């Protein structure tokens, strides 16, 4: 004799998709600095974490397939382009440029990166010209035919950013909403796909950096013990794979030159600040790795490929094959600079059967740049007073693979970005969200009184 | 032992029926400002629609309840011994998935049966 | 694109009269008009100038207020009044255009008040006259 | 101050002539608006120079014209038969005024 | 099965036995801010409903009675006449204007019972 | 005795007005092409509906005090401003433009009815110009004194052109109620707008509701069963508009013979304005074409069933428009993309007194500048499009309105006439209604709670 | 007679527990202000649940007064039952018991468990 | 013996909390709904009559200058003013060369130069032509660039012309709360700026407050009974303001005798710019009138309640405003749709030792370019107004600040202030309080369940 009993609040859930809102910390909110990330219209977070670790009970994990990383990438741009409505946009700016090249104290390196540009302006009375002058790398002007023009003028109009608003990147935490719940795994040896012995759930997801790099993942968490390899087809050369690094690897990048920034007062209540005169001698922005720690993280690398791979074939890296600036380069800003670092010295070795050096790396500056692959869209960095020196460490690798013509004993690895949803994922590989279903049936020897 | 949120999940079928309660409390709590507003009104809609649903079949305060429905053998024919000290919720609801909408028809019309009955007994007997 | 004067006649010495002259053919409220009078063996003599909105008038000193000119757009037409005429008044009076345009700065077209034309200093069209003589 | 001009200027078909015309430098040479005029009889007279120096349209290009400081002359390059008539010189005032020339009596030979 | 509102043209009696399949219905950028708005209202009529039900003593029934009399003036038309050719549509109309004092009638009552619940068990 | 009982759930409704959410169908949904009417945003509905019989229940309707039509007029309107702003702002083209008569192989009927214009322009860069042509419709341009010229537009309000990626096929919109509303549908087959109706049912919500824009005449609507009504507010009052739905529909043809073609001109960063350019092959005036003996026939259905208001003794009269604006006293629509303004006084132009291939020709204009809402300082611009057009539509529909000073007559003249956008939409959601539901009640039965 | 909403907020304790119903209707009532106003709705609406299912789980589902089957320490209160009823108000009644409150709400969910628990088990054989 | 907890549902017990209250237009206000600025038409409808209920034995703290409900009236009204200039015109082309000359028709020796005759070069409809313009502009609005002008907001900010169609008129408006939220309003007379209050009665929410914004004074706002009250934060520092309430209000009457007709100035395709044409008949200065009889007695009052903090043998002087800016030395006010910024010296100018139709005339100026909300970067061109102007308005109180300092010296010196514009709309928000209800209750008894 069995009958229906019903009971309310039973621990099941079953996998679905939400809208997950966000949690800081109260450093920025106390500075009201004002950052890109609105933290004071965000959700102060949690004092401190509340996760219960599970036992018993094995979950799916698939970072591929996970809705997350398609709401933190929806979310970022809407975010990038919510602060660029206030400030200035640059609507006036093409015009006709005469430039020419500056012979003062420019080494051979760098002979004509950057021109003297001069040109009429605007300003606050509309029957008034101001000429003015204004210094522009070679890669943010082209002749139109000397006269040149800016890049953007036949793509859209081209704004620029809030020189209050700083584009430092600072940790977000995202919690489910009430009735959902977020499961985290603890396995170190947990690859991308696949059931985790270990089990967790947290209302809020750990510090998250929206680092925006290519072919190099920078401030981001590491892996524990080993060295990690990520890949939905690792026999697929069109997909990605990802590195995770145990031990993190220093990088310094710095900008020698001492360039001044000049207000030039356009039209009422706008504000175009243009690139001065360099005082002192003038070099190329360059990047610093160490060669012994470099050397040794790759010896890392290669023995982790070696499994999936076969333990006897050869690996061998290769630089970027082909395309723009923008995927070809190491792109990342710096204390509000730009950079697009050439990376060809690092992916420079063969493996076969298996003292500061400090490898420097020729680094580029852009002023105008398109921030999430668009298309008419700008985002014109302001120039820096001073010298810039940011140190960073590098906390993982994005890599592709080529050929594989039945010839099973060379591979070669090559970068490439596809996406900045990729970028993320190396964060967002042990969170899912499910929502619980409190309501469930089970048969029980009881019954009604009448 | 208190577990918290989601403690028992993994724990005996039996064991989890005696921690129902904190579940319960975790059901409800210019870009940023719009997005939230979604998610709470979705969570009241969401709690209110188990609740109602509890509520029809006569059971709307009780956390656990009982009907006057006999359990068909053909849905699972298992010993109510080896369910409660062998099994959990997760694995509980997989067998039962595909049964689980007819189950919830019938709860709904043998309530409504269940209060016309006791009206009309006390109107003179 | 063509004026034609009229009212001419002989009057004794401290008698007054006036001329007329019409325009036809182009816009006679955006330009102004002068005045000139010529006797046989004798140069050309100006009178006076009027704006397109008569806002100020410039008279000869040799004929400081003696001639009053005025205009009325709304009638098409020009008014040359004089006041105890002399012996040597006499003269042909001739109604004058001065041409005039738009300025051109920073690359748009600048007009006066009311879309008035800007004088280039120089006359273009000229009346055919009326010849008038004085007798006592 | 009316400008002063030569009584009479004589030159044969073919030849260059300079005809003098003369004011005050502030007149003249101030305002910068000087203008020539040409005169047959029995017809008004018609504008031959649009600008200080600058030609009409519906003009021949012979004429021409220069200033040179207080000084400033008009110049005929290929004298023809219709050239003959009568010529005058007018040029704006200090105070905006109107001021016409003596006038020169043109003779062909 | 009659679906959803099936039983409108159905009499009093007829309608008493699908109560059940009504009240699931009564919950479930230009098309974003006015669906959010419509939402939201479904949502607290809804509670505005169960509230007045709430302190009534029977929130969690279908049907439901109250121990408080009923006036013949409200109508004089015997059981018989009432729930076997009438309709709850026409029923609604004829009673309109008592149904504002009614409501008062049972939220004082149930009041009272309270009191004599706590008081009865506690003295034995 | 008796004493009173609470029902939760019981069959009662009461009229209430709120706001309904779009929908729209699975086949519109996946179009992945943008429109005016924005395909997203919209709850997509299950496939057939379900449509519940109420037997044994009359209820009152009524269309012309309706709040559907009032909140669909408003969404509309909200609609076409939304896909507007993102469209770039034509106010660079109020400028001098010198135009000319086209004239090589001109028919002597649309001779001077094109212009071509050449005028300057600027470039992306703010320092230079450039000198273009365009051509231009006399309807789009007015004097100002090779002669000089000026866009009508200029001197009332600048506006925006319509994006090209943007469409204005009327996809079906479905207005649904939400939770705790009802829609009561009318089944009745001779309900003349006003009454009681014996056949009433309720659905989830509408059908698909084509959002077509029209004057004097009603395309690609829905069509009465078996039978064709007159529907009016008060048939007394001359005043009042009268609507008509054909039982049987006819077709018509429209199409514009001119091969124009685009010019694309850069007018800024990011911005470009598209023009027209020279026309390939000869020039020929737009028209549309009715077939003759499916129209007389028409109106000989329509004439005997408007006769019943008036007496079978009634002398009927058929008259063109009484004149005024362009966009009142002529048929406008749109034929994918391109407005016509075409003249209908060769259909309405018939007397009745007491009672193969050849077709009727009506004579459009096409205008650019449009502002189709009766506002002022909101116009749009339509590019033009490459090709020529031809589309055939249906007529389902017809607006007239009486007029006369006779205190008493045997004639009466009805000519047609575009009031206002209402009249289009409320020929389409006269069968609906949108109640409220108030499942409390009380009612007397013996049951004593336990005590 | 009628004394409003909140009406008996400076009487006694005891008489208090007399216009209790009136309170409780009002819990739920029924650019610049549009979205703002919204909050105003969903507020309302998310705080009388959460008094709602905060009282459901203690077994008083739909009782206005409802008493549990738990005892009343000692520590908490020392006070005679007159004074608490015929003299104090509720508005200082909060503050005596606010550090208090949270313990007893927790004592309250467990002992409505375990009633359910042992009525199963009771109406199976007995 | 043995007593158990019972649990209590809707419990009287409540504590202060913050939220967001609406707003609640009257019933006239919510029928004429002609574009008032507050965009009053969104808000909801007030009750037909207040519902006050009186509470009993009940004995609340209030605190004024802490309380958050002006604050959130702060951050509205500046909401409502930022929302109310988007649909209307911006005057951004207008920062041109200015030639501006005195106007020296009928002059008075008052206004000698207050009055410049400006020129420039304005856009027309058409892009490619520009047309000479005058107007006449005051001397607060223009400044020499070296004869040659220019606006002064040129080199701070371009922004909108106040919008013709809209109305400044102050009408009232109700703050209210939601549900689950009560008002406490205090009844008794003698609360000065904290304390606890005899007598608080609930609401349903506050009464009609009129967002009249004024400087140095109080203007239609709220009387006292019987009694002056003054009202500060901490009476011993100096630094905090001083707020006077007046049982009997002073009339004040303010008018501009000056006759000028508006003139409107096309600037582009859609865009019109209103400027004052000229001026008919002499020119003064505008000026304003309080009554010599009525002030001073109405000072004495003041002097006796404010002798009492300060001892009763302190002598009390007046002066006035200590210098700095025109928006805080001057009583700033608006009478229709014109701003003034007037010189009030001659009201604070006394000494006080303890032992009738002199009209006091404040001569003053009017400024047409204001930043109202002392925020850079947001300032607003108010067009002329048509005809003379005229309104009497009441003198409902003071702000004055105190600047002894030296503690050697027995006189105290008042000044008006006006730093703060929270302090004109905290007047009126002092009686009102919000609080949370709590329903939820423990308490023990003897009840016990059944098994
Ligand atoms: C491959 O060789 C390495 C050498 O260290 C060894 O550790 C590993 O077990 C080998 N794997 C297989 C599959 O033979
Ligand atoms: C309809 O027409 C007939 C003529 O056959 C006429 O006798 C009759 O009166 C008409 N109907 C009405 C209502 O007048
Ligand atoms: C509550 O009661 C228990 C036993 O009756 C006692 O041990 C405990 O100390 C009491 N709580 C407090 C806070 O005293
Ligand atoms: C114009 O006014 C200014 C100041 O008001 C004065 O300095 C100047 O002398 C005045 N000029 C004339 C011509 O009145
Ligand atoms: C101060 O003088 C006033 C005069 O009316 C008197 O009422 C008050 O009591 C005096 N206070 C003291 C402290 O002497």
């Amino acid at each position: 004799n069995l009958w229906v009993t019903v009971y309310y609040g039973v621990p099941v859930w079953k996998d679905a998709e939400t809208t997950l809102f966000c949690a800081s910390d109260a450093k920025a909110y106390e500075t009201e600095k004002h950052n890109v990330w609105a933290t004071h219209a965000c959700v102060p977070t949690d004092p401190n974490p509340q996760e219960i670790h599970l036992e018993n009970v094995t979950e799916e994990f698939n970072m591929w397939k996970n809705n997350m990383v398609e709401q933190m990438h929806t979310d970022i741009i809407s975010l990038w382009d919510q602060s660029l409505k206030p400030c200035v946009k640059l609507t006036p700016l093409c015009v006709t440029l005469q430039c020419t090249n500056v012979t003062n104290n420019i080494t051979d390196d760098m002979r004509g990166e950057l021109k003297n540009c001069s040109f009429n302006m605007t300003t606050e009375l509309r029957d008034k010209k101001q000429k003015v002058y204004s210094l522009f790398y070679r890669l943010d002007v082209v002749q139109i035919n000397k006269e040149y023009r800016l890049i953007n003028c036949n793509t859209s109009a081209c704004t620029q950013a809030c020189p209050k608003v700083s584009f430092e990147p600072i940790p977000i935490h995202y919690c489910a909403p009430a009735g959902f719940a977020i499961l985290k795994c603890k396995d170190k040896k947990f690859n991308g796909t696949g059931p985790c012995p270990s089990v967790s759930t947290v209302q809020c997801t750990h510090g998250i950096k929206p680092v925006v790099s290519t072919q190099l993942l920078l401030n981001g968490s590491l892996a524990e013990e080993e060295v990690m390899i990520r890949s939905e087809n690792i026999t697929n050369n069109a997909k990605n794979i990802l590195v995770q690094f145990n031990t993190p690897v220093q990088i310094n990048c710095t900008r020698p030159n001492n360039n001044t920034r000049k207000s030039i007062r356009i039209g009422p209540g706008q504000a175009f600040y243009a690139t001065g005169d360099i005082i002192g001698d003038i070099r190329q922005a360059h990047c610093n790795v160490s060669k012994a720690t470099w050397n040794e993280t790759l010896g890392k690398v290669v023995k982790q490929l070696r499994k999936h791979f076969g333990n006897n074939t050869i690996i061998r890296f290769a630089n970027s094959s082909g395309g723009d600036l923008e995927v070809t380069t190491h792109s990342f800003n710096c204390g509000g600079e730009f950079f697009y670092c050439n990376t060809s010295g690092l992916f420079n070795s063969t493996w076969i059967s298996n003292s500061n050096d400090s490898i420097t790396l020729p680094c580029r500056i852009k002023q105008i740049i398109n921030m999430w692959q668009r298309i008419g869209q700008c985002m014109y960095a302001p120039p820096i007073q001073g010298v810039i020196r940011c140190v960073s460490n590098i906390t993982g690798l994005i890599l592709t693979r080529d050929g594989g013509s039945t010839n099973s004993t060379t591979e070669t690895f090559r970068p490439g970005g596809g996406d900045m949803r990729d970028n993320w994922r190396s964060e967002l590989y042990k969170y899912k969200v499910v929502k619980i279903e409190p309501l469930g049936v089970a048969p029980t020897r009881c019954k009604r009184r009448v | 032992v208190f577990l918290g949120f989601l403690g028992a999940a993994g724990s005996t079928m039996g064991a989890a029926s005696m921690t129902l309660t904190v579940q319960a409390r975790n059901l409800l709590s210019t870009v940023w400002g719009i997005k939230q507003l979604q998610a709470r009104v979705l969570a009241v809609e969401r709690y209110l629609r188990d609740q109602q649903l509890l509520g029809i079949w006569g059971c709307s305060g009780k956390l656990i309840c009982c009907t006057n429905v006999p359990w068909n053998s053909s849905w699972s024919n298992r010993n109510l011994s080896e369910i409660w000290d062998n099994m959990t919720w997760l694995q509980w609801d997989k067998e039962i998935s595909n049964y689980t909408q007819i189950i919830y028809g019938l709860l709904e019309e043998s309530q409504n049966q269940q209060e016309k009955n006791e009206q009309d007994l006390l109107a003179l007997d | 694109e063509r004026l034609v004067e009229s009212g001419g006649g002989v009057v004794q010495p401290g008698s007054s009269l006036r001329l007329s002259c019409a325009a036809s053919g182009f816009d006679f409220s955006r330009q102004g008009m002068h005045w000139v009078r010529q006797a046989p063996g004798q140069g050309l003599e100006w009178v006076a100038f009027i704006k397109y909105d008569g806002s100020e008038k410039y008279h000869a000193d040799s004929v400081w207020g003696r001639l009053s000119i005025s205009r009325d757009n709304s009638k098409d037409t020009l008014y040359l009044q004089m006041n105890s005429l002399r012996v040597e008044d006499t003269a042909t009076y001739f109604c004058v255009r001065e041409a005039g345009g738009p300025d051109y700065r920073n690359g748009y077209n600048y007009y006066d008040f009311d879309d008035g034309y800007y004088n280039y200093h120089y006359m273009d069209v000229w009346g055919k006259g009326t010849t008038v003589t004085v007798s006592s | 101050s009316a400008l002063t001009q030569p009584a009479s200027v004589s030159g044969s078909p073919g030849q260059s002539i300079t005809i003098s015309c003369q004011g005050t430098s502030n007149d003249v040479g101030g305002y910068e608006s000087v203008s020539w005029y040409q005169q047959h009889p029995g017809k008004a007279p018609k504008v031959v120079i649009y600008d200080v120096s600058k030609r009409p349209s519906g003009v021949s290009n012979r004429f021409s014209g220069s200033k040179s400081g207080n000084t400033a002359s008009l110049t005929i390059s290929g004298l023809q038969a219709e050239d003959e008539g009568d010529y005058y010189c007018k040029s704006l005032t200090s105070r905006s005024h109107r001021v016409f020339g003596t006038g020169t009596k043109l003779t062909v030979l």
